[PDB]
RNA sequence: AGGGGAUCGAAGAUGAUCAGAUACCGUCGUAGUCUUAACCAUAAACUAUGCCGACUAGGGAUCGGGUGGUGUUUUUCUUAUGACCCACUCGGCACCUUACGAGAAAUCAAAGUCUUUGGGUUCUGGGGGGAGUAUGGUCGCAAGGCUGAAACUUAAAGGAAUU
């Protein structure tokens, strides 16, 4: 079973968008889950941690399960889903879905000089969530992922080979750390390099081209 | 215990100590 | 906001804004060239005073100094600059 | 700019400030004052020999309950009466 | 780029003046507003008529870009415009949301009233603000009828206008509809006010 | 933290103000952490007015009202006066209707 | 950007906003593509061909966006008189 | 305490949406219609639904109600509209202001003017 | 932002963009110079002289009209005071405050203000010493200050 | 006290860029500021800019490209010794690759690359990445 | 150390209340509360926000000054003034919205312009107790203040929110 709500979903089903790069170009909302699955079949999805989370009542307590889910490949798209449901497997599934919806690109770059294929980041760039500042820093070839476990896993999922990290603040709250890392990754595609002064065309969106095939009959 | 009260008691103790010292002298 | 082609604004904006905070600062104080009911002579008198200002030789008193702009002595005609 | 003169001929003030600040860090203070030699039973050494004066079962701290089979030991070098715990399954059958 | 016949024709200007579009606008101000040609003694600012008309034209030229007719969505909560909005919708393609907006409608792809627009037109950023805010989430430009007293938050092209009420709002709607029809539609000529009447709109039986 | 930005209020560019004494408690209280209510009561009661009108001399009579600015000190004003207590979102209100 | 001997890498080449040159980000759930129709005499609104802008989320969020759009219009000749250099 | 429940009301609404014709005002016929079209595992419930539908019908005679306007109720509002021939010319020729006149001076060609004053 | 209070004023005399003479405003330079010298002779102090010039006569700033300053002009003609004008005024103020204090034994605020005045004087004194206008190792305070005034 | 003027100049510029102003007004404006701006221009970070000859101190109006990200001036002017340069660039700039550390030298206010090429360095002023 | 000693009122009485109350409440009541000489230097001395400086976002208000109004209004003719009124404008005391920034959060136009870390400068802090103690200096007529430890000792003590 598939069945699309939203124009974009319909478009994807018709098979007129080839890869998510185009989607990213026009910053399109991807509220429908299946789209990412369709476009990226290469999705390696990892569970991080499932801390029980409590809520107090007149009798007993509510034990929900907050599960941090990463999603990725080696291409430079990463997901991060956080979900809090009562059933643990169900929660994990939901988290996966969320991560798939989220999935974001990375400007993988060069350590120093071009040589062959980018497996680092462009710029020393950081996030901060709650009070956890993950900085990441373009490490040179082969110098590996230099990160705390969670962050390291995230980097692996991304398809970064080489990264220094300065994770600061209370990184022991894993969720927050992960969020910060994700934010930092998102930021990559924001720092205007001089490789970016060059003027673009501004394409008419898939929404404004394949307009007739979109929307319900 | 109130901090003010504690301070007062400390002061009293100090005074007592001073008195003792004076006596010794 | 965002774009305000800075160097040349309207005269109105300049008039409104504090006469120190503009681009090229110029005083917005005049020289009243004042005539008295006595003699047929004009005196170059600053728009502000700080002094009770008598004429070229006559004890006529042109302007009484208030906080700012000088309030002229009852009925005296005056030019500008 | 916050505290510290981001100055350039500033340096003596910085250095002195650092010195003054350091004392609040415990380890450094201990090293400098020389707490190791004046106090803390051992002569700042790792190990010390002493003499089993009297075996005492010290009654343990809260949640936990038991008796803890320690020894009041008089050290040779300083002459200080400590209480040294003894590990494992009795072994006072060894201590005497 | 410019039709040059698309200057504000006298009849249209008269209409606008009658509506008091420009000659409303309360004495208060939002700092992002240079559509104001002088100010009146007591309680009134005056809106550069020509500029407003040009912006309306621009807005139409934006509604003319979207190929799907019922993809451009109009929205009004306040009563002084619901009827006008409906009329606009009838005239053009356009889906209308008159009255209670449905907070989260462009997000929440599960609602019984799921509209996904590519353009949204709004009466009041003071009342319908919720809709505008929602638009931010899913990326929709917001064409709106600004009273020069209301915020410009999340607004791409805003027709400067009066929103005291009555004949202004409705008139503006009518004008916009007319312009849209002119730019790809049935009504072909520059001149003639046509059967498209301004009073098809406005506020009727209260 | 601060329950209010203003606190017990009105001491802004004012150093340390003068103290007004309470009506009920006769506790001293600052003129800001004050709670002052203006009671413009009729010098008589509503059921006492009719009787007065029936018996009294002079053409109907204007009848005076008394004027008392009563300073109910903070605490005593929570023996139901002004004050009432409010929600975190209800406390951002500077109007009484 | 380019891997030594030509060969372009770095996909998803960011849209930049037309008003601010600030990069339109990947999850710019705030930004917009504005499309304005190239127009001709009697009816005629010329389908297919638009003068297009992108406005980044941030400016819009700030509020000052309408004026920026006006500015853009006045440059590409989609308006005259509406927005002036000096305010 | 005879407040009709959510469910009954919802059912009635649905019925009105899908079958606004064939709801002949009075109870008895309407009840039978409800029994026919809607599948109710009960009798009392069906009756209740019928009653609510009748009430709705009665209401919809005396105006439009919120959540109750579906195509055939729409066309009795959309077409039953449009006054028209009074316009915005009437009450002398073009009543304007001083500022308005000034504005006109800069932009438009030649327009009729009736200038007022406006003061404190 | 004000040498002694918490106040942060920006009332100030501005200046015109032109260093050149204001065209129509006639007279000469020599006449202006003469006027200045006359004023100096009469016992007025630089600022006062300038004020007198500006309002009654056709003067904007002597620098614009003559070329040289007021103070410089005074120095050239040898009529300038021994203790710089501002400093002298400060000293006078201090003296006044001291006198007041002599009378009123309990007037803490006045004393405090006097302290500030003294501090200001000291600053000024130092700077005069540096630029060599007060002969070095001359300190200006309480006992001798009064004598200095007049 | 407006102690350092370059700092002031950069701060306002930075603020403007953050908001999305296309233009800034810099109050005091020196030789040094102008030189810095010229350097920035040479590598295309700043647009046109106009120094008003105030018959006083100065005033600079800048045109922003939106190509600026952060322009920083470092607090004391650390004297910097040709190898120190590398360290500074590693710390202060977003890549071993692009952007510039704007150090004043005896040969003039250059960026860092230029200085390295020229083989001369001195005190640091700012940076532009 | 003098005066003045109305009111209130540490102490004390003294009545209740209470298992008990030299606590809360009632009634007296020195010291003190005024004040002149001196001292003492502390306070939740709080905006719990070091001082300078620059910049970024609007908004009305309000106090202080200052121009711009054929503006109203007082009439003793034209008035000239004041008091308003409208538009500004510096300076302040604050406040309301938004955050596009912060921040842990509460919140904040500053607590902003800080991992994209660098305007100038003081001072203070380093888990909690021990302890603002002990000792030593000192400055106090004393009460005390400024400075100010460690031994021990414990896995928390804290904040800000949520259920
Ligand atoms: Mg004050
Ligand atoms: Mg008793
Ligand atoms: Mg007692
Ligand atoms: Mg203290
Ligand atoms: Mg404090
Ligand atoms: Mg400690
Ligand atoms: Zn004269
Ligand atoms: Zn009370």
């Amino acid at each position: 079973g598939w069945v699309p709500v939203t124009k974009l979903g319909r478009l994807v089903k018709a098979g007129k968008i080839s890869s998510i790069e185009e989607i990213f170009l026009h910053s399109l909302p991807v509220k429908e889950f299946q789209i990412i699955d369709q476009l990226l079949p290469n999705l390696k999805d990892e569970v991080m941690n499932i801390k029980p989370v409590q809520k107090q009542t007149r009798a007993g307590q509510r034990t929900r399960f907050k599960a941090v889910v990463v999603v990725g490949d080696s291409n430079g798209h990463v997901g991060l889903g956080i979900k809090t449901a009562k059933e643990v497997a169900g929660a994990i599934r939901a988290g996966i879905i969320i991560a798939k919806l989220s999935v974001i690109p990375i400007r993988r770059g060069y350590w120093g000089t071009n040589l062959g294929q980018p497996h680092s980041l462009a710029t020393k760039t950081s996030g901060k969530c709650g009070s956890v500042s993950v900085r990441l820093i373009p490490a040179p070839r082969g110098s590996g992922i230099v990160a705390s476990p969670a962050v390291k896993k995230l980097m692996q999922l991304a398809g970064v080979e080489d990264v220094y990290t300065s994770s600061t603040g209370s990184t022991r709250t894993l969720e927050n750390t992960l969020k910060a890392a994700f934010v930092a990754i998102g930021n990559t595609y924001g720092f205007l390099t001089p490789n970016l002064w060059e003027v673009q065309a501004l394409t008419p969106s898939p929404m404004d081209v394949y307009a007739d095939y979109a929307t319900a009959s | 215990m109130r901090a003010k009260w504690r301070k007062k008691r400390t002061r009293r103790l100090k005074r007592k100590r001073r008195k003792v010292r004076a006596r010794s002298k | 906001v965002l774009v305000q082609d800075l160097l040349h604004p309207t005269a109105a904006s300049e008039a409104r804004k504090h006469k120190l905070k503009t681009l090229v600062q110029s005083p917005r104080s005049h020289f009243l060239d004042v005539k008295c009911p006595g003699c047929l002579n004009i005196t170059t008198v600053f728009s502000h005073a700080q002094t009770a200002v008598t004429c070229e030789s006559c004890s006529t008193v042109l302007c009484t100094p208030t906080g700012g702009k000088a309030k002229l002595s009852e009925g005296t005609s005056f030019r500008r600059k | 700019g916050k505290g510290k003169p981001r100055g350039l001929n500033s340096a003596r003030k910085l250095r002195v400030h650092r010195r003054n600040n350091r004392w609040a860090e415990t380890t450094y203070k201990k090293r400098l004052l020389g707490t190791a030699f004046k106090s803390s039973p051992f002569g700042g050494s790792s190990h010390a020999k002493g003499i089993v004066l009297e075996k005492i079962g010290i009654e343990s701290k809260q949640p936990n309950s038991a008796i803890r089979k320690c020894v009041r030991v008089q050290l040779i070098k300083n002459g200080k009466k400590v209480t040294a715990f003894v590990p494992n399954d009795g072994c006072l059958n060894f201590v005497d | 780029s410019l039709p040059s016949t698309f200057d504000l024709t006298s009849e249209d200007a008269q209409l606008l003046l009658a509506a008091r579009v420009h000659l409303g606008a309360k004495n208060v101000q939002v700092h992002q507003e240079p559509y104001v040609y002088k100010a009146r003694p007591d309680g009134v600012n005056v809106i550069n008529v020509g500029k407003t008309w040009e912006k309306i034209v621009l807005a139409a030229r934006i509604i003319a870009a979207i190929p799907n007719p019922e993809d451009v969505v109009a929205i009004s909560s306040r009563t002084y415009g619901q009827r006008a909005v409906l009329k606009y919708a009838a005239h053009t393609g356009a889906t209308p949301i008159a009255g209670r907006f449905t907070p989260g409608s462009f997000t929440n792809y599960i609602t019984r009233s799921f509209k996904e627009p590519r353009l949204v037109i709004v009466t009041d950023p003071r009342s319908d603000a919720q809709a505008i805010k929602e638009s931010s989430y899913v990326n929709i430009p917001v064409i709106a009828l600004t009273d020069l007293d209301s915020p410009s938050e999340y607004v791409d092209v805003a027709i400067p206008c009066n929103n005291r009420g009555k004949h202004s709002i409705g008139l503006i709607w009518y004008l916009l509809a007319r312009e849209v029809l002119r730019l790809r539609g049935a009504l072909p000529d520059r001149t003639q006010p046509w059967a498209i009447m301004p009073d098809l709109y406005f506020y009727r039986n209260p | 933290p601060k329950k209010r930005a203003s606190n017990g209020r009105n001491k802004k560019g004012r150093g340390h103000v003068k103290p007004v004494r309470c009506v009920n408690c006769s506790r001293s209280v600052p003129k800001d952490k004050a709670i002052k209510r203006m009671a413009i009561r009729n010098i008589v009661e509503a059921a006492a007015i009719r009787d007065l009108s029936e018996a009294s001399v002079y053409a109907e009579y204007a009848l005076p009202k008394t004027y008392n600015k009563l300073h109910y000190c903070i605490s005593c004003a929570i023996h139901a006066r002004i004050v009432r207590v409010r929600s975190r979102t209800d406390r951002r209100i500077r109007a009484p209707p | 950007m380019e891997n030594d001997k030509g060969q372009l890498v770095e996909l998803y080449v960011p849209r930049k906003c037309s008003a601010t040159n600030r990069i339109i980000k990947a999850k710019d759930h705030s930004s917009v593509q504005i499309n304005i129709a190239q127009v001709d005499e009697e009816g005629r609104a010329i389908p297919g061909e638009y003068v297009t802008y992108a406005l980044s989320g941030y400016i819009r969020a700030r509020g000052e966006a309408d004026d920026s759009l006006n500015r853009l219009a006045q440059q590409d000749g989609l308006l005259k008189n509406v927005w002036s250099y000096s305010r | 305490g005879r407040v009709r429940t959510k469910t009954v009301k919802r059912a009635s609404k649905a019925l009105i949406e899908k079958y606004y014709p064939k709801l002949t005002m009075d109870f008895q016929t309407n009840k039978r219609l409800c029994d026919e079209i809607a599948t109710i595992q009960s009798k009392r419930l069906r009756n209740k639904i019928a009653g609510y539908t009748t009430h709705l019908m009665k209401r919809i005679q005396k105006g439009p109600v919120r959540g109750i306007s579906f195509k055939l109720q729409e066309e009795e509002r959309e077409r039953k509209d449009q006054y028209v021939p009074d316009v915005s010319h009437s009450n002398d020729v073009l009543n304007v202001d001083t500022q308005t006149a000034e504005l006109v001076n800069s932009l438009g060609l030649k327009l009729p003017l009736s200038v007022s004053s406006v003061s404190a | 932002g004000r040498m002694h209070s918490k106040g942060k004023g920006m009332s100030s005399s501005a200046i015109p963009y032109s260093r050149n003479a204001p065209a129509w405003f006639k007279g000469s330079s020599d006449g202006v110079v003469e006027q200045i010298i006359k004023y100096a002779r009469k016992g007025l102090t630089p600022s006062q002289i300038g004020v007198l010039l500006r309002d009654a006569h056709g003067v904007t700033q002597a620098k614009v009209i003559t070329g040289n300053k007021i103070l410089r002009i005074l120095k050239s003609n040898g009529l300038a005071p021994e203790i710089p004008e501002d400093l002298y005024f400060l000293i006078k103020k201090a003296v006044s405050v001291r006198k007041h204090l002599e009378r009123n034994r309990k007037d803490k605020d006045a004393k405090f203000r006097l302290i500030l005045i003294e501090s200001r004087i000291h600053r000024l004194a130092r700077y005069y010493r540096t630029v060599s206008v007060l002969p070095p190792n001359w300190k200006y305070e309480s006992a001798t200050a009064s004598a200095l005034v007049n | 006290t407006r102690t350092s003027v370059l700092a002031d100049a950069l701060n306002a510029i930075n603020n403007a860029e953050k908001t999305g102003k296309r233009q800034v007004l810099i109050r005091p404006s020196s030789k040094v500021i102008i030189k810095f701006l010229q350097v920035m221009q040479k590598h295309g970070y700043i647009g046109e800019f106009e120094y008003i000859d105030d018959h006083r101190s100065g005033k600079i109006v800048v045109q922003l490209n939106g190509r600026l990200n952060k322009c920083g001036v470092i607090s004391p002017r650390f004297n910097v010794k040709i190898a120190d340069v590398e360290k500074w660039t590693a710390n202060l700039l977003p890549a071993r690759q692009f952007g510039y550390v704007i150090l004043t030298t005896s040969a003039g206010i250059m960026d860092h690359e230029e200085a390295h090429r020229k083989h001369v360095s001195g005190k640091i002023l700012g940076f532009v990445y």
